[PDB]
C-alpha cells in the first residue's frame, strides 16, 4: 500500500510469498568416535568431505588396527559424501544441533542410548547398527539385545578386506555409503539391497538359505552375502518393526525426506495470512513435490488421487475456533511403494 | 549499461567528486600510475571495459586497517554522490586485498559482513544499483560467512572467489593480486553490449590471468544448490581462465533474484518504465492515454521479446500490461487522482 | 462472498429510532472479520 | 499435539491398521528317545 | 537488518513458554538468519491476540 | 453507552464476551524427593524441561545408585515434557499453587498421605503408585495396604536396566513419561497400555499369565510384562475403583482434562449477565469442544445427541431463586469411550 504524496512515479514489486518444495540430501551420516580418540577430543564435531581430507587431518599413516580409519575408507570407497564425527558421550547434544544430519551410523560401538533418545517420530533421523560378532547362534534368539525401534537397522556380518590385518570393519561403515550411491542412482524410494559392495570387502562368516529366513522376521538382520555369479551382495531391507506401515527401510526413509522437505518449505509461510489465497499456494506447492514422487515411480497408484491426497481449508481440516487460535492444520496421505522383497512364480 | 564505480584510496589526492574516464589516457591525465586500484582500473579497461567512475576516499598512504576502510566507506557524502550521478550502475571496491587475513575468529568474521552490509547501503542510494563483493581468503571463514549473513539486501549483493593474479609486476618481480571484480565488470559491459542484459555473464573467458590465487577443490563447500552460494573463477584444462557462477545472495530457492542476470534485467525494464512514465505525469486519465501508454509498452516490450530477452512462444506467455478503468483501477482512484499500471513478466533460467 | 467478511447497517429501525433522531444521533454500524497469522503450522502425514 | 511455540508441527498418523496373514500349518514335534550331539526342545531344517 | 547479534540465544522450549505470556522473542535460524518470531500482544482473548 | 455531549465523531468496540474452550497439557507430572537430596533442599521447588538440564543443574556425573537419578534419566527417556520435583513433606502446600500440573508422580516413595488429601473430584490430578517389591504372593491379598481411590493406579513391578547396579528403577517413574508419548500420539482418551517401554528397561520378576488374572480385580495392579514377539508392554489400565463409572484410567483420565479444560474457559464469564444472551455464547463454547472430541474419537456415539448434551437455562437447570442468588447452572453429559480390554472370538 505506497502512500502517493508528491507528484511522480512510483515503482511497485509484487511480494507475495512464492511456494515449493526443493529436494534435500537424504544419505549425510554421522559417525560415533570413542573418547580416547586424539582427533575428536578438544572440540564439538569433526566435518570430513574425502578420504584424503580425513588423512590431512590426521598426522600419520593409514592404520588398519584403529576402527576409525578401516570405518572410513570402507564408507568412502562405497561412495557417499561429507560426514560428522562426535563423540559418543555427546551425541545427544550435537545431532539435534546439526540439521542436515540424516543418518546415525554407530561406526562400532554401542549408540543403544543416543538412538532412542534421537530417532523419534517428526525428528526425520534414521539409524544403522552393527550386528552380532559372534557366530549366528541357530535358533535365532540373538536379537534379544536390540530394541524393536522402527528407525534403525541392523546389519549383519562384520566386513573384512585383504588392508584389515587384526580388526574387522563394522557393516554399518559400508552400509552407509550404499544409502548415498542408491539414493543418487535410483532414489530414497529404492530398496537399499540387491547391491553391491563396491570395496572389495568380504564378509567374515557365510549364511545359508535356510539361516537368514531364521532371522528375516520380527527384529530382522538385514545379511550381507556372497553369491556364486554376483560377488557380495546386500540382502534384505527389514526395520527392527514388523507392522505394515514400517517393516521396510524405504518406506520409513522415504517418509522421513519427505516430512523433512515439507517442513522446511512450510518454514516460508509460518506467518502468513491464514485465508482462502494462502491454501491455494500451500496446496499447489505440495501438490506438485507429490506429483513429481509419483512420476519417478516413488508412489503406488494408477492415478495421482489414489497416490496422495492434500486437504486443506475452513471446513476441510480446521474449524473456525482453530483459525482465531492460530493454527493451520494440513492432511497429507501418501502410498509409498514397497520393495518385492519376494517374487514368486508359478506355471500351469 | 552497467557503469561501474572505483572506490578507493588514491596516491594523487582528489575532491570529494568522482571522475569520468573513457580510456586508460584520461586515466593518466587525473591520476599517477602505480598503486592497486590503478593496476585494477587498468585490468578493467585491457579486458574490454569502455568507461567507468572512480571515487577517492582520501590518499593511498592514510590506510590503516580494516574498521578504519569500513567506517570510510560509511560516510555519507559517498551515497549523495552516487546517488546524483545517474548512469553509475555497479560498485566495486578492491582494496580489501590490502588487509591481511590473520585469523578466522569472530572478529574477522563479523568485520566481512559490516562490509558486505556497508556496501549494500551504498547500493540502496539508487534502485538497480549492483555490489560487487569479496570474500576471505580460505574457505572456511568464507562459508561461515556466508551461512552467517542476515539481510534483508541480499538480493543486490554478488561474491566473487578467490583472489587472482594477472601478467602485472611491480619494480620488484613479484606477480600483483587482483580481485576479480574489474574482470567480471568489464566482461558485463562487453556482455551488455555484444549479447544483452539478460545473457549470464558465466562460462566465459577472462584475460591477462596467470592463475588464480587458490585452487579448485577446495572451493567445492562453497556453491550450494538453494541459496548463499557464491561465483567461481576457475582455471580450465585446454580452455583457459573461466568465470563459473552467476548467482546472487539470495537464500529462498524460489526467488527470482537468485541470478544477476534476472535482477539486472527486471532493473533494466524498470529503468525504461520509469523514463517512458514521466512523459504521462499529468496526463489526463481518460482512455485515450491508457491506449497510448499500452501501445508503446507493448511495442518495447515486443521488440525485447524478439530478442530471446523473454521466456515465451507466443506473446500472451512473455509479458502483459494491463491499464484501464477496469482490471487495472476502479473510479475512486481516477478521482484520488493515481494512474494504476500492471506489468508481468517472464524470466529467462540459465 | 462479501455477506461474510464485513457488513454495514444504518436505517431508522435498524440503528436508530425517533428518540436518536429527534436527539441528534446517527448510529452506525460496521461489522469486519480480520483475518489471523498462522502461528503454528501443523502437518498430519498418514498411509492412506 | 498442543502448540507450544510459533513454527511447524509434524503428526504421524498413529492409528491401527489390521491385517491377518496366514502362517505356516505343518510344523511337528518329535518326543522321543533321541542323542544330542551337545547337552530343551531343538529345531531341525532338514 | 544491520545487526551483529541477539544478546541471549533462544530455545524453541524458552520461546514457547514466552509465548503463552505474550512475550514476542527474537529468533536465530541457521537457514534464514535473525527474524521476528512472534506476533502476539499482551492480550490473551480471542479478539485482541494477534498485532495484525 | 456513549454519552453524546459534543458534535463530532464517536468511535466504539463492541466488548461483549467471546468465549472458547483451549486445550491444556495433559501429562504435567510432579516427582517426589526426599528430604536428604541437596538439590531440593532450601528451595520450593525446582522445574527441569530435558535430561541434559537436569545434569546442568547437578554438579556431579550420572549416579545409578541415587532413586532420583534413574527415575528421571527413565522417565524422559520415554518421552516427556517439563517436570517439577517437590519435597514429599511439601507436596500439601506446594501443589496446589501450581496450576500446570496434572499428574502426581511416588517416584519411589511414600506419598500416600498426599494423594488422600490433593486427588479429590473437581482438582484435576491423577497419581500414579508403586507396587510391592518383594514377590507378589500368590493367594492375591498383597495388595490390602492401598486405598480405593478412583484416582489413582499401581504399577508392578519394578524395572531394571543395565546401566542400574543396585537399585531398581521405580515403575511410576517409566510409567509417567509412558502417559505423556500415549497423549501427545493417541490421546489422552486411549488406553496407557499395550504399548513399549522405550528405554530398553526390562521388569525385575516375570509374570505369569494366570498371576496377572488374579490381582486384574478390584484394586487392581496394572503388570509390565514382556512378551516373546513384542518385547516389553504395559499390560492393565484399571483405576484402584472397580465400579463401572471410573474403572479404567483414559475414562477417569478424559473426565479430569474436559473438566480442567472447560473450568479454565469458564473464568472469563464469572461475573457476566445471567440473562439468555450470556447463555446462548456459553453453551455454544462448550458444544463446538465437545464436538471436537466426539469427532477425534474421544466420545461413542452415532449421533452428537448420543455423545454429549449441555443444559443452561431458566427453567432447565436453575429456578429464580438460584439466579437471584448469583448461581449460574451448566450441566454437561458426556458418553466416554472404555477400552476393549477383553477381546472375545467366538467361531460357528
Amino acid at each position: 500500500t505506497t502512500i502517493t504524496t508528491y507528484p511522480g512515479v512510483y515503482i511497485e514489486e509484487d511480494a507475495s510469498l512464492s511456494l515449493s518444495v526443493s529436494s534435500s540430501a537424504t544419505a549425510v551420516p554421522v559417525f560415533a568416535v570413542a573418547g580416547d580418540n586424539p582427533l575428536i577430543s578438544g572440540k564439538p564435531y569433526i566435518r570430513i568431505s574425502n578420504w584424503l581430507e580425513y588423512l590431512t587431518l590426521k598426522n600419520e599413516q593409514f592404520d588398519p588396527a584403529n576402527t576409525l580409519d578401516i570405518s572410513l575408507r570402507a564408507y568412502f570407497i562405497n561412495g557417499g559424501g561429507y560426514c560428522y564425527l562426535v563423540q559418543t558421550t555427546d551425541l545427544e547434544k550435537q545431532v539435534p544441533k546439526l540439521d542436515d544430519v540424516t543418518l546415525l551410523v554407530a561406526a562400532g560401538e554401542n549408540i543403544t542410548t543416543a538412538v532412542s533418545t534421537l530417532c523419534k517420530p517428526g525428528k526425520g533421523l534414521f539409524a544403522i547398527f552393527d550386528g552380532p560378532t559372534t557366530e549366528l547362534k541357530s535358533d535365532g534368539t540373538s536379537n534379544s539385545d536390540y530394541d524393536p525401534n522402527p528407525f534403525a537397522a541392523v546389519y549383519y556380518p562384520w566386513l573384512t578386506a585383504d588392508w584389515t590385518t587384526t580388526i574387522d570393519i563394522p557393516p554399518s561403515a559400508a552400509i552407509a555409503g550404499v544409502y548415498c550411491s542408491v539414493d543418487s542412482t535410483r532414489g530414497v524410494w529404492k530398496a537399499p539391497a540387491n547391491v553391491p559392495i563396491q570395496g572389495g570387502l568380504q564378509p567374515k562368516y557365510p549364511v545359508t538359505d535356510d539361516l537368514q529366513a531364521q532371522y528375516n522376521q520380527g527384529k530382522a538382520l538385514n545379511m550381507i552375502r556372497t553369491f556364486p555369479k554376483s560377488g557380495t551382495l546386500v540382502w534384505g531391507a527389514r526395520t527392527l518393526e514388523d507392522n505394515d506401515n514400517w517393516r521396510y527401510i524405504p518406506v520409513r526413509r522415504l517418509f522421513n525426506s519427505a516430512e523433512r522437505d515439507i517442513k522446511n518449505a512450510m518454514s516460508f509461510a509460518v506467518f502468513e495470512p491464514n485465508s482462502q489465497p494462502t491454501w491455494e499456494r500451500v496446496r499447489s506447492a505440495v501438490n506438485n513435490y507429490l506429483y513429481s514422487l509419483w512420476q519417478q515411480g516413488g508412489l503406488a497408484g494408477n492415478k495421482p488421487d489414489d497416490a496422495y491426497f492434500v486437504q486443506i481449508g475452513k471446513d476441510i481440516t480446521m474449524t473456525d475456533d482453530d483459525i482465531k487460535q492460530g493454527k493451520m492444520i494440513i492432511k497429507i496421505g501418501m502410498a509409498a511403494v514397497r520393495p518385492a522383497e519376494f517374487i514368486i512364480l508359478q506355471f500351469t | 549499461i552497467g557503469i561501474p564505480v572505483f572506490i578507493g584510496y588514491t596516491s594523487s589526492p582528489v575532491d570529494k567528486t568522482a571522475i569520468k574516464l573513457h580510456s586508460l589516457a584520461d586515466f593518466a591525465r587525473s591520476f599517477p600510475e602505480s598503486g592497486l586500484m590503478y593496476y585494477s582500473v587498468r585490468h578493467f579497461f585491457e579486458n574490454g571495459g569502455q568507461q567507468a567512475y572512480v571515487l577517492s576516499l582520501g590518499t593511498e598512504q592514510q590506510l590503516s586497517d580494516f574498521s578504519s576502510l569500513i567506517t570510510a566507506l560509511q560516510q555519507a557524502w559517498l551515497a549523495q554522490t552516487i546517488a546524483a550521478e545517474n548512469d553509475i550502475t555497479l560498485i566495486i571496491t578492491p582494496d580489501v586485498i590490502r588487509f591481511d587475513q590473520t585469523e578466522i575468529s569472530d572478529t574477522q568474521r563479523d568485520l566481512w559482513l559490516q562490509l558486505w552490509q556497508s556496501v549494500l547501503n551504498l547500493c540502496k542510494s539508487r534502485r538497480g544499483i549492483m555490489g560487487l563483493l569479496d570474500a576471505p581468503d580460505d574457505p572456511t571463514l568464507a562459508a561461515k560467512c556466508l551461512q552467517q549473513f542476515s539481510s534483508a539486501d541480499r538480493q543486490w549483493g554478488v561474491v566473487y572467489w578467490p583472489l587472482l593474479k594477472s601478467a602485472y609486476q611491480d619494480n620488484t618481480q613479484n606477480p600483483i593480486v587482483l580481485s576479480p571484480t574489474a574482470a567480471v565488470a568489464a566482461v558485463i559491459q562487453r556482455n551488455d553490449n555484444q549479447q544483452g542484459v539478460w545473457t549470464a555473464p558465466a562460462n566465459i573467458a577472462l584475460s591477462k590471468v596467470i592463475s588464480p590465487v587458490r585452487a579448485y577443490i577446495e572451493a567445492n563447500a562453497l556453491f550450494n544448490p538453494d541459496g548463499t552460494s557464491l561465483n567461481l573463477v576457475r582455471s580450465f584444462p585446454g580452455k583457459g581462465i573461466r568465470i563459473w557462477g552467476c548467482r546472487t545472495l539470495e537464500n529462498t530457492h524460489d526467488s527470482p533474484w537468485s541470478y544477476i542476470q534476472t535482477r539486472r534485467l527486471v532493473s533494466y525494464i524498470e529503468a525504461y518504465m520509469t523514463q517512458l512514465g514521466r512523459a504521462f505525469v499529468f496526463e489526463p486519465n481518460n482512455a485515450i492515454t491508457w491506449m497510448k501508454f499500452k501501445g508503446q509498452a507493448h511495442n518495447w516490450l515486443r521488440q525485447l521479446w524478439l530478442k530471446g530477452g523473454l521466456r515465451g512462444t507466443q506473446e500472451d506467455q512473455a509479458f502483459e500490461v494491463l491499464l484501464g478503468v477496469d482490471e487495472s483501477m476502479r473510479e475512486a482512484d481516477l478521482r484520488a487522482g493515481k494512474m494504476i499500471i500492471k506489468i508481468r513478466l517472464a524470466v529467462l533460467i540459465p | 462472498k462479501p455477506q461474510e467478511a464485513y457488513f454495514v447497517q444504518i436505517g431508522k429501525d435498524v440503528t436508530m429510532s425517533d428518540d436518536d433522531i429527534k436527539q441528534g444521533k446517527m448510529i452506525v454500524k460496521v461489522g469486519m472479520a480480520a483475518v489471523r497469522p498462522a502461528e503454528f503450522i501443523i502437518l498430519q502425514f498418514s498411509q492412506q | 499435539t498442543i502448540p507450544t511455540y510459533p513454527g511447524v508441527y509434524i503428526e504421524e498418523d498413529a492409528s491401527l491398521n489390521l491385517s491377518v496373514n496366514q502362517g505356516n500349518t505343518a510344523i511337528p514335534v518329535f518326543i522321543g528317545l533321541f542323542s544330542p550331539k551337545n547337552t530343551q526342545v531343538t529345531r531341525v531344517n532338514s | 537488518s544491520g545487526i551483529s547479534d541477539v544478546a541471549e540465544r533462544l530455545t524453541d522450549d524458552e520461546q514457547g513458554e514466552m509465548n503463552s505470556k505474550g512475550i514476542n522473542a527474537i529468533r536465530y535460524f541457521s537457514h534464514k538468519g535473525f527474524v521476528v518470531w512472534g506476533a502476539r500482544t499482551l492480550q490473551n482473548d480471542d479478539n485482541w491476540r494477534y498485532i495484525p
